[PDB]
């Protein structure tokens, strides 16, 4: 299987409710662990683009897999859970 | 409430329906005689979280319901935890009834913020002449207690607890990571005899947190955090100069490596966990000096393969602020405590921290001891008449110094019948300075053996002849 | 003890020979016994009913 | 009679049938069977296959349950039915196991009939906590002068027998087992020690030789030999230490004193590594799984000295570790060294240097220390230990000791004589009074004039003389437990007379 | 992610995820029976020479296969969520596993309506009176407002006894009884 | 039952059945092969598919090719008719002398003898080699080890043992060449033909041969030891005669298992061995034991990779052998042949209650003086030999004499050294080494003790050198 071949995503696809959620600019955490969070969605995310989680932590889109996005979390992964909403910032990771 | 879907080894996977618990959350398994606490470590997806167990996983059936506590492992904390033995999950294991306290605290807490950190190094006076003179303990620092058995390590621990309780009015916590059950019981009864822990009234000074070797690696990985939380309560809610003990840090590193290996994570060099540095930092950074108080950790260290360059001792030394080594040769010489005056080092042994006078006195003492080592080599090879008068006087002064480093202990009064002494730092510095100045060169060598302040040394000299 | 051990060994050999013959004969006999197979088809149906009554 | 008793047995056996929980074997290979179904199976629960082989459900994966096979895997086919026993693995326990050789599951393999065990005890019970235990004080006499003198072992202490292959570890364990005969057949109950020898990964011929050696010495009547040979499957070798530990826990809980000797715990670790790797559990250093320190830790911690409130029993553990080229920094040796209290170190160099047993007193340690000794043995052993340490300090100059200081030569002579005293023959354990008498004759400088090569002959002759003519003094030392001043003077007179008459 | 309705069997595998998702989706909107019928009829329209080919062919674009299947399921009257399932399978490349998904969903719905067969394997079948007697006793075993199916087998190796697996129980009174004679052989 | 091949990855062949799934350790016949290809079922992969190990080359196999099942493990032709006949891993005769017409066939996989069947008695097997008969004596009906590196002399030593013991042995003998050179096998076959041990003309042969050499695939080299020990098992159990089982080299069994392990689908163990190393090694070794029915004297040659005895493959074998003989490269480089290490060889029967007080005392004195010589070599390295005391010079000289007197020419080694082969009786060895320990020959040069038999030959060589 694959990361996005999970039962929840399959249910969302078959039920036809894949229209309300903004998969183009936001995403939901599939699996957070080992300091790398897999995100389903963010179809318009860029490589190395900084994405901010629901809790407030910010992450860098390292791996852009065909079905998911591997985001490294700049903080403690305890604050990130499965189902958390990840939204783009529209910018490669930068610093003031 | 989730259900167990995998019981592979000590790794238990629980699938939840309504709400997935966050990482580092305590899950309590239902249907077991003894509490089985699962700590969430990963979110595997499909509403499944992979957890490590704090107890044996036998008898677990796929489908057993597990309740999310809603927080990390919370332990009973407060003044009533003194004189009690509690495991990682906080249950009392001294068979003295429940530990009745007012509040509980999660073991997993963030390190104090940058502003909360103190900006001034300060010496924690332990009342021991050798420690306070040559290898002072920084307040909120970490101490690497080298040496094992036969050098009175446990006596030193008890005396440190008693001195810190009497001088600074701060309690102490002993967190035994991977401690032998027999040695745990022996230490418990030895502390009971020493009086640092009392079973009658609430005058105990030590809160024991024992993670035995027969417990799963997850338990030994969090016993240190449990003891550190017990110390954090005293530091924050009471503003005391707490004293934390970890015996030993190497078993904490080993437990972390085992836990990481159980989770199928590719090991780092010399078979250690990838998160060795980060786990060690998360454990150690909570041992610091906040504005309310401070926590000072005296961590025993075992060097694997006697290699100081191994990843575990190197990572541990990265956080140490001082080292105290108990040499068996010094114990055979008859000097108690057996702290080696030369091999023991302190990072704060700097004029800008301890003052010019203290630094000069300590440096002079160490130089005289090294010269004594050289002259002892010469005496071993050549004859004692070969060395000059200056060499003989240096030998005499160094012998007086190394016998003055010996000190009676209050925790050992019942055994040896010699009253214990809590020597202040000023008295130690003044006595050693006067000894170096040759003021007491006429006194005999035994005049300085097993005494407190130098006034007791001159009194003992008067007692002799 | 010589005689005692010899007698014990002979007893054990006789026991193993007897059980060998029994185990090599019973299976073939009951395989050739259809009149006992048809009732063995119903030795447990009443036992099955009793077991289900215990369950229910 | 034989036919009648056979028919009585078969009529006594009842062919009951009942419901069960069953599953099919998806894939069987290398002694690991992946079983579909079996929803209500506990972790580490015994399950039996259709072929009759038993198993242990270790991995409770979602799709399948991974079970280890207690036998050859050729008898398990894909699709076979795996019934559920419903209980965690447990072994027969009690006094009935004494004198019997049993497998990892307690089944008799000595062909002496079924075990009349009345009680059944699990193999994964937790060790006693801090409170139930007490400090080790009672000695555990191994019968070896070197052990009982310099590396004493108490009842309730995990002492390691570590060393390379062909160094005498098994010999040390077997003479420790033999020595306990003088206490068991006696009358003092609180001194009897029931030995339990667990053989792991050893050929059946070696176990048979050991059993014959014990039987010739009349030591089997209080000894249990749990055998998990190399032919047996890896799960049996993994379980054998736990089965022996439970068999010793029975004696420990009932106030009796048991001795458990895990021979070649390294082979048990190898078997557990094989099981873990075949179960696809993640590996670690030297391919061992992460929970390999847990394996030995939760086993050895069950060795303890219970207080009077819990009965006053004990369980002394003597694990055996086979180091490779004396490398104690390896994974399993480091684990076992950390877990146990002390170790008895054997070296090939010392073995072939004439120092048999090959105990290296410099490296052998005992954290329980002198607290596990009788007063007389402690009194002689402190002096002997100090003198031997002084000798080992100056042992480098023995090659050119002729042109040395008088003190150095005296130390060399005393150390050589003490080392000659430490030598002992195989399968010849010594009573505590005999050892204390020999060590007294040595440390008090009654051998300095004697030739170093003649110490062994003098030792044997002196032992014979004191046993024959001066049995009263030895009995008084044994009963009192200390070498009092009057006994000191009597020993002085006896050793002086024998030394004068030796030539 | 909204919580999904867990099927009773909870089968596992690559087909397991798809079957579980389909069961959860069809439990919502209460279309389990219609989806089951569409699955049992979609397998037949997945075994034609034209349909079975060009989907196991790895050198045809997935887009082509997706459309070839979208128009097929549109003209096959399928306009609920099963068309979405077929489209998802085509997109993810699990088309070859579609019969497995159908079988898994069929087993789930069967456990939702029927029960695990009470497999009996003793010998050549006995009289029909004994067959209905054992069916009635199996029904009494179940006796939970449900009806079980039956599967009778023949085994010459099994002696006069019979082995019955009523669900997941698998009682055994068969040739193993003569195996239990080893107790006499042992002691 | 007919199955189809679905995977031919390497020497591992996956066969899918539909009707009857063969049990593990079953011989599978591959149809359509010009020769006989046998696959042994190793795993049940599920979905009615079994993973098998090939006993011959896998070249030419095609997916879908039919495979039969024998219904039993590899069965070899066994009996008294296999004497003098070389046979393959699967039992086929490879000596071009026709089929091995025998009335018995035995599966190479069988259960180890039970605990009650073990025989505790142990005599002493005098071999005529000074080091072996002195320090690590061999026991009749006991397992013997020949640990050694590459080129230390394992093959020559086992050939000399065959020459000394097999001819003098009343019972039968079996040689099982496992993963060795075919040149050595041909040499042994011709030597035993010309020595009368194997007689082609009539049925008076006393040695059976089982040969799977290093050219065979790893599946074959992992089963030839089983075939040879199965022939030995028949000669032990069905017939009450004593059996000699010479294996060279047994390490290739472990090496073949390791070679097949990776493709079998196993996580590698330490140093890249299979996780089931100890299990399979024990399963093989326990079968080679002396039972109450008969006795098998096994002389196994064990290859030690890189001369590192801490390697798992030779380390695990130590627990399986009563008497062990470690040949060291350092001793061989000194010219002392055999290269047996006096301070590393061990024997279970080395005990005063078994070999007598005199033998044990002589052996222990030799070992002690050699250890003291090892200790003194370090001093000699820096101090210098001329600077040693007069007392330890005598010890060094005696140790040199003992080291040279341990050496002994072999009949099988006449082609290399040129010396006549010697066979020293046990009492002669004991007397000679006792005399050397006593210093009775401190006046003879150390050269006189090199490559000689009895001590009388040593004194003869001494006086002959003095004559020149
Ligand atoms: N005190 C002793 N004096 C003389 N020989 C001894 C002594 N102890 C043991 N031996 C001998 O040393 C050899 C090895 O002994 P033992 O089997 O106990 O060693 P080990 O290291 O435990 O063995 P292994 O590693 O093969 O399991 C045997 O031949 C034994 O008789
Ligand atoms: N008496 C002897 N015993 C053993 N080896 C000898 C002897 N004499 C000479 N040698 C040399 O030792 C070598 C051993 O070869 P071999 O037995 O093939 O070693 P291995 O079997 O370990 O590869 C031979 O090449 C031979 O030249
Ligand atoms: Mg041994
Ligand atoms: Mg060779």
């Amino acid at each position: 299987t694959t990361t996005a071949e999970v039962s929840s995503i399959l249910e969302e696809r078959i039920l036809g409710a894949d229209t309300s959620v903004d998969l183009e600019e936001t995403g939901r955490v599939l699996s957070i662990g080992d300091g790398i969070a897999r995100v389903h969605g963010l179809r318009n995310v860029q490589a190395e683009e900084m994405v901010e989680f629901s809790s407030g932590l910010k992450g860098m889109s390292l791996n852009l897999e065909p079905d998911n996005v591997g985001v490294v979390v700049f903080g403690n992964d305890k604050l990130i859970k499965e189902g958390d909403i990840v939204k783009r910032t529209g910018a490669i990771v930068d610093v003031p | 409430t989730g259900r167990i879907v995998a019981v592979i080894g000590a790794v238990v996977d629980v699938q939840f329906d309504e709400g997935l618990p966050p990482i580092l959350n305590a899950l309590e398994v239902q249907g077991r005689e003894t509490r089985l606490v699962l700590e969430v470590a990963q979110h595997l997806g499909e509403s499944t979280v992979r957890t490590i167990a704090m107890d044996g996983t036998e008898g677990l059936v796929r489908g057993q319901k597990v309740l999310d506590s809603g927080a990390p492992i919370k332990i009973p904390v407060g003044p009533e935890t003194l004189g009690r033995i509690m495991n990682v999950i906080g249950e009392p294991i001294d068979e003295r009834g429940p530990i009745k306290t007012k509040q509980f605290a999660a073991i997993h807490a963030e390190a104090p913020e940058f502003m909360e950190m103190s900006v001034e190094q300060e010496i924690l006076v332990t009342g021991i002449k050798v420690v306070d003179l040559l290898a002072p303990y920084a307040k909120g620092g970490k101490i690497g207690l080298f040496g094992g058995a036969g050098v009175g390590k446990t006596v030193l621990i008890m005396e440190l607890i008693n001195n810190v309780a009497k001088a600074h009015g701060g309690y102490s916590v002993f967190a035994g990571v991977g401690e032998r059950t027999r040695e745990g019981n022996d230490l418990y009864h030895e502390m009971i005899e020493s009086g640092v822990i009392n079973l009658k009234d609430a005058t105990s000074k030590v809160a024991l947190v024992y993670g035995q070797m027969n417990e799963p690696p997850g338990a030994r990985a969090r016993v240190a955090l449990t003891g550190l939380t017990v110390a954090e309560y005293f530091r924050d809610q009471e503003g005391q100069d707490v004293l934390l003990f970890i015996d030993n840090i190497f078993r904490f590193t080993q437990a972390g490596s085992e836990v990481s290996a159980l989770l199928g994570r590719i090991p780092s060099a010399v078979g250690y966990q990838p998160t060795l540095a980060t786990d060690m930092g998360t454990m150690q950074e909570r041992i610091t000096t906040t504005k309310k108080g401070s926590i000072t950790s005296v961590q025993a260290i075992y060097v694997p393969a006697d290699d100081l360059t191994d990843p575990a001792p190197a990572t541990t030394f990265a956080h140490l602020d001082a080292t105290t080594v108990l040499s068996r040769a010094i114990a055979e010489l008859g000097i108690y405590p057996a702290v080696d005056p030369l091999d023991s080092t302190s990072r704060i042994m700097d004029p800008n921290i301890v003052g010019s006078e203290h630094y000069d006195v300590a440096r002079g003492v160490q130089k005289i001891l090294q010269d004594y080592k050289s002259l002892q080599d010469i005496i071993a090879i050549l004859g004692m008449d070969e060395l000059s008068e200056e060499d003989k006087l240096t030998v005499s002064r160094a012998r007086k110094i190394q016998r003055f480093l010996s000190q009676p202990f209050q925790v050992a009064e019942v055994f040896t019948g010699h009253l214990g002494k809590l020597v202040p730092l000023k008295e130690t510095i003044k006595g050693f300075q006067q000894i170096l100045a040759g003021e007491y060169d006429h006194l005999p060598e035994q005049a300085f053996y097993m005494v407190g302040p130098i006034e007791e040394a001159v009194a003992k000299a008067d007692k002799l002849a | 003890d010589y005689h005692i051990s010899v007698q014990n060994m002979m007893r054990q050999k006789e026991q193993e020979h007897m059980i060998r013959w029994v185990e090599k004969h019973v299976v073939q006999s009951i395989s050739a016994q259809q009149e006992k197979e048809t009732i063995a088809k119903c030795i447990a149906d009443l036992k099955l009913l009793a077991k289900k009554a215990q369950a229910q | 009679e034989v036919s009648s008793i056979l028919e009585e047995r078969i009529l006594g056996a009842d062919t009951s049938v009942d419901l069960e929980e069953t599953g099919r074997v998806l894939s069987i290979g290398d002694g690991i069977a992946r079983v579909h179904g079996l929803r209500n199976v506990q972790a580490e629960e015994m399950v039996e296959f259709s072929s009759g082989l038993k198993g242990m459900s270790l991995n409770l994966e979602p799709d399948n349950v991974g079970v280890v096979v207690f036998g050859n895997d050729k008898l398990i086919k894909e699709g076979d039915i795996v019934k559920r026993t419903g209980a965690i693995v447990d072994v027969p326990v009690g006094e009935e196991l004494l004198g019997r050789v049993v497998d990892a599951l307690g089944n008799a393999i000595d062909g002496k009939g079924p075990i009349g065990s009345k009680t059944r005890r699990r193999v994964g019970l937790k060790a006693p906590g801090i409170i139930p235990r007490i400090s080790v004080r009672e000695p555990m006499q191994t019968g070896i002068k070197a052990v009982d003198s310099l590396v004493p072992i108490g009842r309730g202490q995990r002492e390691l027998i570590i060393g390379d292959r062909q160094t005498g570890k098994t010999s040390i364990a077997i003479d420790t087992i033999i020595n306990q005969k003088r206490f068991n057949d006696g009358t003092d109950e609180k001194k009897k020690l029931y030995c339990i020898y667990v053989a792991i990964g050893q050929k059946r011929s070696t176990v048979a030789q050991l059993v014959k050696r014990l039987t010739d010495a009349d030591a089997m009547k209080y000894t249990i030999v749990v055998s998990a040979t190399a032919s047996d499957a890896a799960p049996l070798q993994y379980l054998a230490p736990y089965s022996g530990c439970s068999m010793g826990e029975y004696f420990r809980d009932n106030g009796k004193h048991a001795l458990i000797i895990y021979d070649d715990l390294s082979k048990q670790a190898v078997a557990y590594r094989q099981m873990s790797l075949l179960l696809r559990r993640p590996p670690g250093r030297e391919a061992y799984p992460g929970d390999v320190f847990y394996l030995h830790s939760r086993l050895l911690e069950r060795a303890a000295k219970m207080n009077d409130a819990f009965g006053g029993g004990s369980l002394t553990a003597l694990p055996v570790i086979e180091t490779q080229a004396g490398d104690v920094s390896a994974y399993i040796p480091t684990n076992v060294i950390s877990i146990t209290d002390g170790q008895i170190f054997l070296e090939t160099e010392l073995f072939y240097k004439g120092i048999r047993p090959a105990i290296n007193v410099g490296l052998s340690v005992s954290r329980v220390g002198s607290a596990a000794q009788t007063r007389a043995m402690k009194q002689v052993a402190g002096t002997m230990k100090l003198e031997l340490a002084q000798y080992r300090e100056v042992a480098a100059f023995a090659q050119f000791g002729s042109d040395l200081d008088a003190a150095t030569q005296q130390l060399l002579s005393r150390g050589v004589r003490l080392t000659e005293l430490l030598k002992q023959g195989q399968y010849a354990p010594m009573a505590i009074e005999e050892q204390v008498a020999v060590i007294y004759a040595g440390v008090r400088g009654y051998l300095d004039k004697l030739e170093p090569s003649k110490i062994t002959k003098f030792e044997n002759a002196f032992l014979s003389h004191v046993i024959s003519q001066h049995q009263a003094l030895l009995g008084k030392i044994r009963a009192d437990g200390k070498i009092s001043e009057e006994t000191d003077a009597k020993l002085k007179e006896i050793v002086t007379n024998f030394l004068a008459g030796f030539e | 992610f909204a919580k999904l309705v867990r099927p009773p069997v909870q089968i596992y595998g690559i087909e397991g995820r798809y079957a579980t998702a389909l069961y959860s989706a069809a439990s919502k909107q209460n279309k389990l029976e219609q989806v089951e019928k569409e699955l049992l009829r979609v397998a037949q329209i997945l075994k034609e020479p034209k349909v079975a080919a060009s989907i196991m062919n790895p050198y045809v674009k997935r887009s082509i296969k997706v459309k070839s299947l979208s128009d097929m399921t549109a003209k096959e009257k399928f306009s609920p969520l099963t068309s979405n399932l077929i489209n998802l399978l085509a997109e993810n490349g699990r088309l070859s596993s579609t019969p497995g998904v159908i079988s898994a969903f069929s087993t789930m719905m069967s456990v939702h309506r029927g029960e695990v067969p009470c497999s009996v394997t003793t010998a050549s079948p006995l009289d029909e009176a004994t067959l209905t007697e054992l069916k009635t006793v199996l029904k009494s075993f179940l006796s939970k407002g449900q009806i079980l199916k039956l599967e009778v087998k023949v085994d010459p190796s099994i002696m006069g006894g019979m082995i019955v697996r009523i669900g997941e129980k698998y009682v055994d009174m068969s040739a193993k009884t003569k195996i239990q004679k080893l107790s006499r052989a042992m002691r």
